[PDB]
């Protein structure tokens, strides 16, 4: 294929080869617990 | 510092000219050189530029009509202009900035270029 | 995780975000589509259709 | 004046002046400057081997494309005044049309600030000032980035904003505190700071940090320069190493947090 449309994270390991551009939704990291 | 502009005259539409601005200085490697145009009734406008690195930027308005060049050996920047149109009638000016100095906007006496039938 | 906790109740997330990143499309290098898709996505985001789809 | 310099971990920068009463001269005075955005490039240029000088702006604040011409840092870059350009710069549709941008590193957008009663951009209160209560006011600093974006979607609010235009930043907040205005609109990345380092926590943003038109801040470079790949990769690397959090904490403090 020639494109990916998926919730892909941008990081150093990927930026070397495939050029991801213009993020459209910011997100971080959290942790789940039962309550 | 002081500069000096020349090269104007009267030329029929579609003709060409070679304007030139020159100044004296021992550091002439590092100066931005820009061309300014100011017609009656309009504000001063940028026309062409040259960077210290050696890049050329041309304004999209009259893009392709003229061309810029700078000689590192001899302290003079001359503007080669081609395919003249009546829209270009104005007095062109030369300027420099940065690499020291203060009160940075430098303007020559002025050279008028006339394009008409 | 936030959406899943909102939908499937009795589950909660603990702590604030300890990282920052972004989601985005990916293309093979030197592909023509990149410039225009990046230009257009910004205009779409400015318009608000992306914002409207969120509440949906 | 102890040694005609300033302490280490700060970069000098040659600020221009408009002379004294425009009589003559006008001295390029050396005065070092610091802050957040300047600090990031100091650490950045220790791995790309840069050599750099700084000089601040001359006219305007950010820029606007009027009469098919530009002035501002965006105007400076398009005419090659400086290869790089940093500082408070907002990514947007019009700006990226002429000059390229890098990957953003801090998230932001627009927000509203009020003293001490509405839901947001669809609130019916913002729709029309024809309510029973006397009309209230907006801050909406002119010649900015939001104003061009605000004009884009619906006009009738902005012509109302034309009657009353605030100036500066500090001058706006005191006017809200006194009661000259009631709804200040500006970008969120700075309103959260001002509400934080404040007195009494009397000023807050609406909702739980509600944000509209999310946007990022980044560094703009000249079009087609080879610096593009390197400046992008290096900037992304520091994000992974957990450096943005540390630098954020020092210059983004929370008193009301
Ligand atoms: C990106 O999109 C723009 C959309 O306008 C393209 O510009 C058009 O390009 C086609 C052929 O590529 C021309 O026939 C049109 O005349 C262009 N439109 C205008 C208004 O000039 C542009 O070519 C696209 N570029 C890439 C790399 O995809
Ligand atoms: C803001 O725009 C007005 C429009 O008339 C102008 O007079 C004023 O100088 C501008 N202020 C700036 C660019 O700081």
């Amino acid at each position: 294929a020639d494109m990916i449309v998926a919730p892909l994270t941008i990081n150093n390991e990927r930026a070397q080869y495939i050029e991801f551009s213009k993020p459209f939704k910011y997100q971080g990291l959290t942790i789940l617990v039962k309550k | 510092v002081q500069l000096q502009e020349s090269g104007g005259g009267l030329v029929q539409a579609g003709g060409s000219l070679r304007l030139s601005c020159a100044a004296s200085a021992a550091a002439a490697a590092a100066a931005a050189a820009g061309w300014y145009r100011q017609a009656p009734g309009k504000e001063r406008a940028a026309a062409a530029a040259a960077a210290a690195a050696a890049a050329a930027a041309a304004a999209d308005s009259v893009k392709g009509r003229f061309t810029i060049s700078r000689d590192n050996a001899k302290n003079t920047v001359y503007l080669q202009m081609n395919s003249l149109k009546p829209e270009d009638t104005a007095v062109y000016y030369c300027a420099a900035a940065a690499a020291a100095a203060a009160a940075a906007a430098y303007w020559g006496q002025g050279t008028q270029v006339t394009v008409s039938s | 995780l936030e959406f899943e906790a909102s939908q499937k109740c009795d589950l909660v997330t603990t702590g604030e975000l300890f990282f920052r990143s972004g989601f985005g499309i990916g293309m093979r290098k030197d592909s023509p589509w990149k410039q225009n898709v990046s230009l257009s996505i910004l205009k779409s985001h400015e318009n608000g259709f992306m914002e409207d789809l969120d509440k949906t | 004046p102890l040694t005609e310099t300033c302490v280490r971990n700060t970069v000098p920068c040659r600020k221009f002046v408009k002379i004294n009463n425009s009589t003559n001269e006008g001295m390029n005075v050396k005065k070092c400057c610091k802050g957040f955005s300047i600090d990031i490039l100091k650490k950045l240029s220790r791995t790309v081997k840069f050599t750099y000088d700084l000089y601040l702006v001359t006219n305007g604040k950010h820029g606007k494309k009027v009469n098919n011409v530009w002035n501002g840092m965006i105007g400076e870059v398009v005419y090659q005044r400086a290869v790089m350009a940093v500082g408070s710069l907002t990514i947007n549709e019009e700006r990226s049309e002429v000059v390229d941008f890098s990957v953003p590193f801090v998230e932001t957008g627009i927000s509203v600030m009020v003293s001490r009663q509405v839901t947001g951009l669809s609130d019916k209160k913002f729709q029309r000032p024809h309510d029973y209560s006397p009309p209230f006011r907006f801050g909406t600093v002119p010649n900015g980035s939001t104003e061009r974006n605000i004009r884009n979607n619906y006009p009738y609010m902005h012509q109302y904003m034309t009657k009353f235009n605030q100036k500066g930043v500090e001058d706006a907040l005191v006017s809200l505190k006194t009661g000259k205005l009631d709804a200040f609109i500006y970008d969120a990345a700075v309103l959260n700071y001002k509400a934080g380092r404040d007195e009494g926590c009397k000023l807050v943003t609406i909702g739980s940090g509600y944000i509209f038109a999310t946007t990022g801040y980044g560094i703009a470079l000249q079009k087609g320069s080879p610096w593009k790949r390197q400046i992008d990769l290096a900037l992304l690397q520091f994000v992974g190493d957990g450096e943005m959090e540390e630098l954020e904490t020092l210059w983004l403090t929370g008193i009301c947090h």
